[PDB]
């Protein structure tokens, strides 16, 4: 039964632990905790054989950078995250997470992921951008990033509603083919 | 290991707290006596920045905040008043967190232009204090004059206003003063918009505690308590040291002169008495001019006050609806720990060599593997 | 004539600025309004010699310790004070007060004062106290402290009864000469 | 579960090995199969590097490399060459041990002035290949002349050389290619003594003991193994990647060329040939003219190779004695590992209104002293 | 005429060099002298078609990554090999190589290739492999990896016996028509 | 009992550990771990009073960059410390080790140390030390940095010989006061 390598890298507290478990449990972490490192494993087929999805979860906080590239091995297709409702986040895709991953897994696809997009349309979020002079990424923004930075191509999703959720997952098992 | 297991227990709990449980190392930290709650505010407030990114967990705080300042006032307040003499840790701490959050440049995007211009004026010299400005004079200006000081050195306050000139230096500083300050109050009351929804609610938690235990207390007390929070514990020591609260970026180079430091305290003063609806009087007469000035900033700062704690409550101002309607699921956390090794006893490494230390070599096969 | 610098510093809310003012005009602040900075003047007769002593009133609130030093510069002698009715304000003498003044004037002589003398034979507040497991301040717990700090000697008054109050300045000016 | 202990207690190991043992990772590292350890050794290199910062430490690695070296060919040599088709991982680890230790700026501070003058070049374009010049010439300079390429758009090495005028590129690069590796070439050499002991020493041990199992080796052979450490696997590597082995800095910019590859690339394969004493010819002939050259730098390469390994015992080269003549003491240890939270539920804690967390009050004692 | 560019990669040691001679001058390497770069060139026949195969030889050792992708550049077919007497080699098709080939040159076909199979049938080896606890790779074992990784089809040779040989590159070309 | 809070910082594997354990019990750390956090006491009378010296010490590497700090309040000498045969650390003494103490302890005073002092003289580190061109740092090039960067005073010794590992500590004393 062939297997998929998937791991999740991003910023912390940008939602990769939930649309991992989101989409894993149908189900939304009660609480935040931030993760050191964790992995699960789903079956699916697109292609009528049942393969084992691995799926990685890493940890977004500095303080773990030594301990992260211990999930890099064998990875298939990597899922860099940012939230569309945290700038900064969107910044460190390019400052951070795309150099790290090409550093470890050069050869190895990935797609830039929006997280959190329930959020844009959410008043107090808005409200607090905007105090700051700033706005949720858009799409064609982040498009342009994932065409930049050479990524697969963006994608995005709200592990809450789920909006999106599923397509993420199916593009990621697709570019790792 | 007497000693030396209690601070390994310490420090075993402390990191184990600050990864999966801030909000409860952040209620054990306000119940601990206040002296020895100080070594933990940076470390935790720090951590609670990053788990506090998100609406739901920062409304976890904002709860956490508000039934512990609750909880202080119904248990430690007699006569209004005690949540200011107190000092509370949870006040500390609602401060502390307000002012470096993540909507970061707050205080400094708010202070940094009136306090860069008072700074950069590399010729005003606010003092009012006519003994000192006395002494400055003639009593530093005969320098390049000769005869020393032929004038009694050293006088007191009443005889210093004798020299005309004195009270001069005094009269411009006056005036000085009145101008800065006003840019200063200006910047504040037009902003009060870009006040933290945060340290809003807690001002609003804040007086409708007080009021509800001391219902006899006015608008007007209350409001001075209100404006302790804001004024002179969050904004005023900004002002004060631009270059400590990272008002003012501070390129390697020099610190704030004692000058810049005189002027930018003077503002505070003044700033501190007009929230506080204190005139200037008693010792304090020759600054009387300013009463009037005083009077109508406070009267400014009551009504920025009053509205700062206009503001919803947290279940409403983030939807937490979206939230709490959710199927949830509490996986196992894992988490990263300190331990300690046992220790053989010298006896047996004493013979290490016949002995020898216990040793998995089959190890190697399942070290080569991890995340498969 | 003759000006001696008594600078007074301390845990704020201890009454630093009521045993100034009570003893300079011999009237007792009703409310409470924390000081950025302040001077009094007063000319008093020690050894049957006119001295003025200047007043310096400062910050007792950690978030003021860039400003403070301000009014340290050639400084007579420094008037440690805390709450003898607040162990929290004790503890700090040694811990914060004592160490600043030692860093800024090295060879510069202090006392240590005890304020608020008045509450400490009062119930309502020692049923406080005990609520907390905590008990008021003795004058010789502190002249043991005033030893092992190196002060010049304990004192302490009130500055509602004005209790002792004078007394305080005098030790002062001897200890300045 | 019982799954995920079983692997959560292996990395527990690797965390408490990393710490606490590294040498004895190091060790469990060399025996997992080959593929496996790839994924350990960046980790534990960099645990080394501080680890064997001092010398007492850097002697045990010294010893542990020795040993593992040793192991692996009386145990998988059979027939010498083999410690160099089985790409042994102490090998591996010895390289990059010794690329970025402490001395750090050791093959950057040799390489990278004539590496630095390769790559500035803009206008040094070394081809050894005919058919890719030919192709190269008017198949693809004539896009400034039109006409395209009138002539057989791809031929081969033989008939590439029919035109006079790609026999000459490729005469001028075999001149630009032999200068350019003079200077290469002469770095390396001149500065043997810049070379670090514990390398040097590895090559001796690895050296007297193929030789010890193979009586019948040549110095020849035996000096064309420790020229595959020295050399190909050593420093090789740096000059046809100065970007990816840090021998220059490279400022956010842009990459190597295809043509600064090429050509280092090129130095890189004549160097290899030479220390290898191999001649240029089958399908190489047309570079027939280096051979003369490739044979003075095969007996440049053999003699420094030869010094490589003329060096002290560890226990000589450090004055080890000064550790051994010595009371020794070894106190607890404490260490940073990952834990997993069993998640009870409390009956008591429902009930905090009616019994009073005891909990609360340990814990808030216990971190309340943290210190003294 | 017609060329055909065919690039030989994989794990340092596994024989791609002998391969290559042993199959363009009928002669096998003596001794092993690992390669940085090198050229072949041999026209044959396909079809009634005569043929230029261009063989790019390269590095297999991991410390030469940076430079092997030189030999990238508008390829016709791989040729990813392997010894079926070294699980290890084998272990790094589906680790390495076909993830390298495949991010430099995603529409271009390879085979996979089986190589020192003449030491598969030889006791003093397996005794190698047993005191190790290794056995041989098996035709079938490799044909599935083919398939699973998209091969065109798995071969394998002996450049000492060149059994097998020729073929290997027949299917190569083969597969670049 | 009055106590004396001495705390040791500086790069990691530079000696604290070492100087702490040889000075309180004249034996030899067998083996380098490196340290979390520690913490030993011993008594001395350096004026005929029994007083206790608390030694703490810190962790030198960056990754407990977070941890550290918690050993320094009530600090009442610091020890920074360098080795002087290893130049790195001894510019990490400005760019790193003093900032950092002055941030946290103001008005703390501290000291500069040179450790190691024995291997000044041992062949194999000075070579090593001019492969890099590099020499080990003189005592006149400390004792300036001292001066510049406001330290009490410079002082050097060797936890293996011993030399100057008592004065290092009567000194630390002799600025705690
Ligand atoms: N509204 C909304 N909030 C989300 C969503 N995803 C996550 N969050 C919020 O963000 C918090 C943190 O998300 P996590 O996924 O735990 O953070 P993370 O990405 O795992 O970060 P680390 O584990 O520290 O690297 C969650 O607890 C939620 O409060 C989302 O899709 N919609
Ligand atoms: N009952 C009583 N209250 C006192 C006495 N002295 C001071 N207080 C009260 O203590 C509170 C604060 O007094 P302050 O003198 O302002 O304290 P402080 O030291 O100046 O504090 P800062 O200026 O903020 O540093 C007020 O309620 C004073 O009335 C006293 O002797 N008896
Ligand atoms: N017995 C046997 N040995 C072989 C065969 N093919 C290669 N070898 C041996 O394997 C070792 C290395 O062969 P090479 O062809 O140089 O290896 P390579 O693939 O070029 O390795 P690099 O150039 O380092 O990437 C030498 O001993 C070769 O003789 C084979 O078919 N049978
Ligand atoms: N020759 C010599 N070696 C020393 C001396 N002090 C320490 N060393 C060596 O340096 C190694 C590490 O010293 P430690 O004191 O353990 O390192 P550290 O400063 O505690 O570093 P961390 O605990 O990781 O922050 C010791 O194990 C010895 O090998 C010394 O005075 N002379
Ligand atoms: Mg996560
Ligand atoms: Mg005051
Ligand atoms: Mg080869
Ligand atoms: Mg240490």
């Amino acid at each position: 039964m062939q297997t998929i390598k998937c791991v999740v890298v991003g910023d912390g507290a940008v939602g990769k632990t939930c649309l991992l478990i989101s989409y894993t449990t149908n189900k939304f972490p009660s609480e935040y905790v931030p993760t050191v490192f964790d992995n699960y494993a789903v079956t699916v087929m697109i292609g009528g054989e049942p393969y084992t999805l691995g799926l990685f979860d890493t940890a977004g906080l500095e303080d773990y950078d030594r301990l992260r590239p211990l999930s890099y091995p064998q990875t298939d297709v990597f899922l860099v995250c940012f939230s569309v409702v945290s700038p900064s986040s969107f910044e460190n895709v390019k400052e951070k997470w795309v150099p790290e991953i090409t550093h470890h897994c050069p050869k190895t696809p990935f797609l830039l992921v929006g997280t959190q997009i329930d959020l844009r349309d959410d008043p107090s979020t808005i409200e607090k951008l905007a105090k700051n002079k700033q706005k949720p990424i858009t799409p064609e923004t982040a498009e342009k990033l994932a065409r930049d930075l050479k990524a697969v191509k963006y994608v995005e999703c709200s592990a809450l509603t789920q909006k999106g959720l599923k397509n993420v997952f199916d593009e990621a098992i697709l570019a790792a083919l | 290991s007497k000693e030396r297991r209690k601070t390994l227990e310490t420090y075993q709990q402390l990191f184990y707290l600050l990864q999966t449980n801030p909000l409860y190392l952040a209620k054990l930290i306000f119940q601990m006596p206040q002296n020895k709650s100080t070594k933990f505010m940076d470390t935790v407030i720090f951590t609670l920045y990053n788990y506090a990114s998100n609406q739901r967990e920062e409304y976890l705080l904002l709860k956490l905040f508000k039934t512990a300042l609750e909880e202080e006032i119904k248990s430690k307040v007699d006569q209004v008043q005690d949540i200011v003499t107190g000092n509370p840790t949870v006040i500390k701490m609602v401060v502390s967190f307000n002012r470096g959050a993540r909507g970061q440049n707050t205080l400094r995007q708010l202070l940094a232009p009136v306090v860069k211009e008072i700074i950069d004026d590399k010729s005003l010299i606010i003092n009012t204090n006519p003994v000192e400005v006395y002494k400055a004079w003639v009593n530093q200006l005969e320098t390049q004059t000769g005869e020393a000081s032929k004038l009694p050195y050293d006088v007191t306050t009443e005889q210093a206003l004798t020299y005309p000139e004195v009270k001069n230096k005094l009269e411009a500083s006056i005036e000085n003063l009145r101008r800065v300050t006003d840019k200063v109050l200006n910047s504040i009351i037009s902003s009060l918009d870009l006040l933290p929804y945060g340290l809003r609610y807690i001002a609003k938690v804040l007086k409708n505690s007080i009021h509800e235990k001391f219902p006899d207390a006015t608008e007007d007390e209350l409001l001075k308590i209100v404006g302790n929070l804001l004024y002179y514990r969050y904004m005023n020591p900004a002002i004060v040291a631009p270059d400590g609260f990272d008002i003012i970026d501070m390129t390697a180079g020099g610190q704030i002169n004692s000058d810049q430091r005189r002027n930018l305290g003077s503002v505070a003063k003044v700033l501190q008495h007009a929230a506080s609806n204190k005139l200037f009087e008693g010792e304090n007469e020759h600054l009387s001019s300013m009463n009037n000035y005083l009077s109508e900033t406070y009267q400014e700062f009551r009504k920025y006050f009053k509205e700062a704690c206009n503001v919803p409550e947290p279940e409403e101002k983030f939807n937490m609806d979206k939230y709490t309607d959710l199927v949830t699921v509490s996986k196992p956390v894992i988490y990263i720990s300190i331990e300690e090794i046992i220790s053989t006893h010298s006896l047996l490494l004493e013979h290490q060599d016949a002995i020898a230390p216990e040793k998995n070599d089959l190890l190697s096969e399942l070290l080569g593997s991890l995340g498969e």
